[PDB]
């Protein structure tokens, strides 16, 4: 309303929030995942 | 063999100072550029021949191939470089001093 | 030894023709009889002066492709393989990147001349 | 350039120090080298002005003689050996012509004077490339051959280049310029090291580009390549201020920031090794590097040199260039050394 | 009174093509802000060919004197 | 999608947009020759867009809020004060000549951007191809100075070559009596200083350089007042123009996207304005281009990026 | 359409009844900037008027030719524009003032 020139940020790219806040959570998700994996397989192999 | 082997590094040896030594005209170092090729691919060709060594022959062919399209890209050059300085001469090869 | 005698006897012939056309016929020379020759009227320049050529991109062009139809040689030897497959794909690969460059090189007004 | 042109030639270019750095045969690695060289002249003389060929000429024909001397280099040892790998046994003098060859062609001191003017005749981005990409091709056949180099002749165009890019760099005001001497001085850095351990050359490398390619980017920001033109960032773009300076101080080498790292731990590695005569005289002269760094932190950052009318024009405008990379690559080239340990 | 801040005389130390100068360079200029360098035209010269009159295809009698590049 | 590689790849084509009334026509003329009437008339006749000649404040109505700015910060420069002052020691003359200057190759931009984004010609009162004249003026004139000229100069040679000419140049000739009693007529107290020997100056540059200079690249339609009236006639000579003879024949798509690029980032386009050569009238210190850089990042909307000033009205920052 | 004028370089015109109309109605206009008593404004409008007269009259292009009398109607459209010229160029000269000087005595006479 007030820029002469529609500006080009003017609305958010909801495809792009949603991947990245996406692929945020998925990181995040995998990232636990592998750290309870990986002390799961640590115990094993070493004995508890 | 060994002479001939010999005879061929001081072959490339004077092309290459040649090369180094610069005197005047572009072209004549691009064909410096082509005589040291031109001595090392005799030198590769009389090694393979004289191993036996039919499957190293291939790499010959390639040295070609390479130096012809570096050859390409010099004539290349030296187009532009006329048509900007109205010769070939190096000595007006120097804004770049500064 | 066969080849060097029939060579060296035709560069033999060759130079003694020469000999006999410039030692034989009668020698007047003079300035200008010995100048260079215009359709009749002196040279205004010399003949040493630049000459452009508007051939140079199919010259360079030229040298590629000499450098591909060396890389085609070696296929009557090459068919005798037991890997007629890789062979003939690789045969093809080659011969098809030498149209396309030529196709690229005539699409983008190359083979023209300028002007 | 059009798409395919586009898509060619950076093709070749990636695949050039691809092919080296994959390749066993030397044969190849060559090939890998003529591509680079090949496919980088023309987006050098895209520009199409006389400085821009006199740079390609220039690049050319250093870089083609550098090659041949490479291949001479292999031919003879493929005669000496019946191979195409230098091997434990191969002779001292090959493998000498071999590291000066590479020298010439990455731009080392004494075969230094070519990289200033190649650098100073094209754009940035080019810079960028030439400065950085090209670099890698080269390097990866010394680290293959690492065992087999020549200590005193590595060690001269080390100590060589530090001196010549350090003393080099005081005196030019051009960027394009100083970048090319502070590339030779990192180079003169990262060969001292490749004796004796590889990997530090690696880790110096590495360092380098990250902290050289975000002061591209800067640069390129505003096409500041001078020092005056430089010196308009605090009206120009203001908040690209901090960057610069602490990228220009990591590459100077004060601790705190990365480019510590590279220096401190080469001359651990070195004095282990006890070349304690050599790492003292590349310490002090290292030092040179700080000093015209400082000056045009002085000349940007700290002080506001006189400005033009016109940038207020500019002020109005609205700019997209910096990327997500130059904020990433600047903290990463900046504020790391804590981490240090994971690096090396 | 104020915080002295670099003027026209301070900033032009950093304009010269190097800054250190000596005797040998005193003779260089800066760089053109645009690569481009003003340089002086080429005359271009075209050969200049009789084309005649002793031409198989001149007629007889005729000095077409032509301009050609090429 | 921001024009890019991609774009162009993808479609966005230019001589695909181009049509027959794709092109760049600019009026010229002295001072009140009618180059507005005729312009606007042009414009809407031919369906092509009307470009106000480019003033002080055109990049403040350009960008932003659109309103006219304090001259702190659009440019310190006052036309008013040249009239009024000439040989001033402010440097007033070439300030507002080089500030006119950028602000034309502004306008150009937009105006060659317009063309090449969705192929509506474009009508401009003047160019950055005749904005030179002036400057003859007042350097013929005691008013600026040789080394104010060489700054000029050398900022066209940077900027000039980089883009096209326009496709035709309309110049409405009209006699210095009869621009100077205009300009009486017209009666605005600065304006009617103004005199006859730099509307002379002004009359010669543009019939010994610029329409000479001009011909060779474009196609020139000269009128006199009385054609310039009944702007039908000039649209008809217009409509039935052959174009030939310039630069526009030899581009294509990878010489217009290339072309667009650079106008489309408007930084790039005023990149070589800024040059560092300290001019005394145009070097403005550092203590005063803080304080201007400052409240001008204080103003209304100008803090932070175009959609990202909340206090303007920009919402949904947080995901943007 | 046509497909072609038989001269060559004669491109063939898409619009010529505006075309001719334009051309000298502004013909029209030029003339008269002319004093009355010019000989050339009267006789150039009485032809200009003429073939204005026909443009209007005829609409179909073939007939338009046939009247006008002229060949091609872009051979017309093109000598509707010389005229445009050479009007311009009359009212620079000023050739209805009298005769610049008299000949010699015996200038022209033959057999001397
Ligand atoms: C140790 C051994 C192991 C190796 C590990 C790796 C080591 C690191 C390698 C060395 C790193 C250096 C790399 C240099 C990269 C290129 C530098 C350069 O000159 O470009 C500057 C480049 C400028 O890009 P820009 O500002 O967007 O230019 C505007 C474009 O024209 C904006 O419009 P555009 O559309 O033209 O954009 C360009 C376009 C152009 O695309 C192409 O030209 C290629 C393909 C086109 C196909 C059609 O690309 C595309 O958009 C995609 C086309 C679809 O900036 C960079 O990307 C450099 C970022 C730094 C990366 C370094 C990472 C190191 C870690
Ligand atoms: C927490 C702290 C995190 C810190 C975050 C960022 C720190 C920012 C500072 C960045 C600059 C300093 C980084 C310098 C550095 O990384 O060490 C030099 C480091 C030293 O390597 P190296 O231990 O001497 O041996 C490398 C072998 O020659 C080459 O072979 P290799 O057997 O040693 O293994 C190569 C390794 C390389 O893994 C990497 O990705 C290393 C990339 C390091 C980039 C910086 C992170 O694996 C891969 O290539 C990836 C495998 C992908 C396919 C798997 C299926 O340079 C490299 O790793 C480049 C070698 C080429 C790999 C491509
Ligand atoms: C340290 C090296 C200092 C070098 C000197 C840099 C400098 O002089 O700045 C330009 C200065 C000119 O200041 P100015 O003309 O008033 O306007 C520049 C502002 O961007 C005017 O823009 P603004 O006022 O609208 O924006 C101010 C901005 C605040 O942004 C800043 O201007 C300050 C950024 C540098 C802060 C350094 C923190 C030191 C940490 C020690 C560890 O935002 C905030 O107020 C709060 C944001 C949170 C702080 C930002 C931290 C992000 C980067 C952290 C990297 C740390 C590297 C160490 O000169
Ligand atoms: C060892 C001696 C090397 C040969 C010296 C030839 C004379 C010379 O001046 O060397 C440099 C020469 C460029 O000299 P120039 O451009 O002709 O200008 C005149 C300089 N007095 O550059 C050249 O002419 C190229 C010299 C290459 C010599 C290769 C063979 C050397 C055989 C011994
Ligand atoms: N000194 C100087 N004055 C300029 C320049 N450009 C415009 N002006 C002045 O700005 C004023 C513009 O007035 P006009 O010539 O009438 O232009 P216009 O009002 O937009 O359109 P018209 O009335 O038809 O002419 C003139 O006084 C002049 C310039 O580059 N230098």
């Amino acid at each position: 309303k007030f820029y002469v020139r529609e500006p080009v940020n003017a609305k958010p790219n909801w495809l792009a929030v949603g991947l990245s806040v996406g692929a945020s959570v998925f990181m995040w998700i995998y990232l636990i995942q592998t750290h309870n994996e990986d002390v799961l397989e640590y115990k094993r192999r070493n004995g508890l | 063999m060994p002479s001939t082997f010999f005879n061929l590094t001081m072959a490339f040896s004077l092309s290459l100072l040649g090369t180094l030594m610069f005197r005047s005209h572009l072209m004549s170092t691009l064909l410096c550029l082509e005589g040291m090729v031109l001595s090392l691919f005799i030198m590769t060709s009389v090694t393979s021949l004289n191993s036996n060594s039919m499957s190293s022959m291939p790499i010959p062919i390639t040295i070609l191939v390479f130096a012809a399209c570096e050859a390409a890209v010099g004539l290349a050059l030296l187009v532009k470089v006329s048509n900007t300085y109205g010769t070939d001469y190096v000595q007006n090869l120097n804004l770049l001093q500064c | 030894m066969n080849l060097y005698t029939v060579i060296f006897i035709n560069i033999l012939l060759s130079l003694t023709l020469i000999l006999v056309a410039f030692w034989l016929p009668q020698m007047n020379l003079y300035s200008e009889k010995a100048n260079p020759y215009e359709c009749g009227f002196d040279p205004t320049s010399s003949a040493r002066l630049p000459f452009s050529m508007k051939f140079f991109l199919v010259a360079i062009t030229f040298l590629l492709f000499d450098l591909e139809i060396a890389l085609l040689l070696p296929l009557p030897w090459a068919i005798q393989t037991i890997k007629t497959s890789t062979m003939m794909i690789m045969a093809f690969i080659l011969v098809t990147i030498l149209s396309l460059g030529l196709a690229y090189e005539w699409t983008q007004k190359g083979l023209e001349w300028t002007e | 350039m059009n798409p395919i042109t586009l898509a060619i030639i950076y093709f070749t270019i990636f695949l050039g120090p691809v092919i080296t750095m994959s390749s066993t045969n030397l044969m190849l690695m060559w090939v890998g080298l003529e591509f680079s060289l090949l496919a980088i002249i023309p987006m050098l003389i895209n520009k199409k002005n006389p400085r821009s060929t006199e740079a390609a000429t220039k690049y050319f024909v250093t870089q083609a003689t550098a090659s041949m001397i490479i291949l001479l280099a292999i031919v003879l040892n493929y005669k000496q050996l019946g191979t195409w790998m230098f091997q434990q046994q191969t002779n001292g003098l090959i493998l000498n012509m071999t590291l000066m060859a590479l020298s010439m062609k990455l731009g080392l001191a004494p075969f230094h004077f070519w990289l200033p003017e190649v650098t100073q005749g094209i754009p940035l981005h080019m810079g960028l490339i030439l400065l950085t990409w090209q670099k890698i091709a080269p390097l990866s056949i010394l680290i293959q051959i690492y065992p087999l180099l020549n200590s005193t002749i590595i060690l001269m165009l080390a100590i060589t280049s530090i001196f010549m890019g350090a003393w080099g760099g005081l005196n030019q005001t051009q960027m394009r310029k100083i970048m090319a001497y502070s590339s030779i001085a990192h180079m003169g850095w990262m060969l001292a090291i490749l004796p004796y351990n590889p990997s530090l050359t690696l880790l110096n490398l590495m360092i380098y580009i990250i902290l050289t390619a975000p002061m591209f980017m800067a640069l390129m920001l505003n096409n500041s390549m001078t020092i005056n033109s430089i010196s308009l960032l605090w009206n120009k773009t203001p908040a690209m201020l901090t960057m610069i300076s602490l990228m220009l101080l990591s590459l100077g080498g004060l601790p705190p920031l990365t480019g510590f790292l590279p220096k401190w731990i080469i001359i651990t590695e070195l004095m282990k090794n006890n070349c304690l005569i050599m790492a003292t005289l590349m310490a002090m002269m290292a030092l040179l590097n700080l000093f015209f760094y400082t000056r045009l932190i002085y000349s940007t950052s700290l002080t506001m040199f006189p400005t033009n009318n016109n940038s207020k024009m500019m002020t109005h405008q609205t700019k997209t260039k910096p990327n997500l990379m130059f904020s990433t690559l600047a903290i990463m080239s900046t504020m790391t050394l804590p981490l240090a340990p994971q690096l090396i | 009174a104020r915080q002295w801040q670099p003027d026209i005389e301070w900033a032009e130390q950093f304009s010269g093509a190097v800054m250190y100068p000596s005797k040998e360079t005193a003779h260089w200029k800066p760089p053109p802000w645009n690569d481009v360098d003003i340089l002086k035209e080429k005359a271009v010269t075209n050969m200049t060919l009789n084309f005649g009159p002793q031409h198989p295809a001149a007629h007889g009698v005729l000095r077409l004197v032509l301009e050609l590049s090429g | 999608l921001r024009y890019g590689l991609l774009a162009a790849i993808l479609g966005d084509k230019t001589t695909k947009k181009l049509h027959e009334y794709s092109r760049v026509i600019t009026v010229d003329g002295n001072i009140c020759s009618g180059k507005n009437k005729l312009a606007k008339e042009i414009a809407q006749q031919l369906g092509m867009k009307h470009y106000p000649e480019a003033g002080i404040q055109y990049s403040s109505t350009t960008t932003g809020d659109g309103r006219p700015l304090d001259i702190e910060f659009s440019g310190s420069c006052s036309l008013e004060k040249f009239y009024d002052d000439p040989k001033s020691n402010d440097g007033n003359s070439y300030r507002l000549q080089s500030w006119l200057y950028a602000s034309r190759l502004l306008q150009y931009a937009d105006a060659l951007e317009h063309l090449l984004s969705t192929g509506q010609g474009v009508v401009l009162e003047r160019s950055i191809y005749s904005d030179f004249v002036f400057l003859e003026a007042m350097y013929n004139q005691g008013y600026i100075r040789k080394q104010c000229v060489d700054h000029y100069n050398e900022i066209k040679r940077l900027t000039l070559p980089e883009y096209l000419p326009p496709h035709a140049v309309i110049y409405i000739d009209v006699p210095v009596p009869e621009v100077q009693s205009r300009i009486q007529k017209k009666g605005d107290p600065h304006e009617m200083k103004v005199t006859s020997a730099y509307l002379q100056d002004i009359e010669n540059a543009y019939k010994k350089t610029f329409l000479p200079k001009m011909s060779e690249m474009c196609e020139v339609l000269v009128y006199d007042s009385w054609e310039a009236e009944d702007p039908t006639k000039v649209v008809e000579d217009i409509e039935y123009l052959k174009y030939n003879k310039g630069p526009w024949l030899k581009q294509d798509d990878w010489t217009f996207h290339y072309l667009r690029m650079l106008v489309q980032d408007k930084t790039e386009v005023l990149n070589y304005t800024t040059i560092p050569v300290y001019l005394p009238e145009i070097t403005i210190g550092a203590h005063q281009g803080s304080r201007i850089y400052n409240s001008f990042r204080e103003l209304p909307g100008r803090k932070y990026a175009p959609g990202y000033n909340a206090e303007v009205g920009d919402k949904w920052i947080w995901l943007k | 359409l046509k497909k072609t004028t038989g001269l060559v370089g004669l491109a063939v015109c898409d619009t010529p009844h505006e075309r001719l109309t334009i051309l000298y109605t502004k013909t029209l206009d030029i003339l008269k900037h002319f004093p009355k008593h010019a000989a050339y404004r009267k006789y150039t409008e009485q032809i200009t008027n003429e073939k204005l007269d026909m443009v209007k009259a005829e609409p179909d292009v073939k007939k338009l030719e046939a009247l006008l009398q002229g060949g091609e109607v872009e051979e017309v459209i093109l000598q509707a524009e010389k005229e445009l010229s050479l009007a311009r160029k009359m009212l620079k000269w000023k050739p209805w003032e009298p005769l610049v000087e008299e000949p010699p005595a015996n200038q022209w006479k033959w057999p001397i």
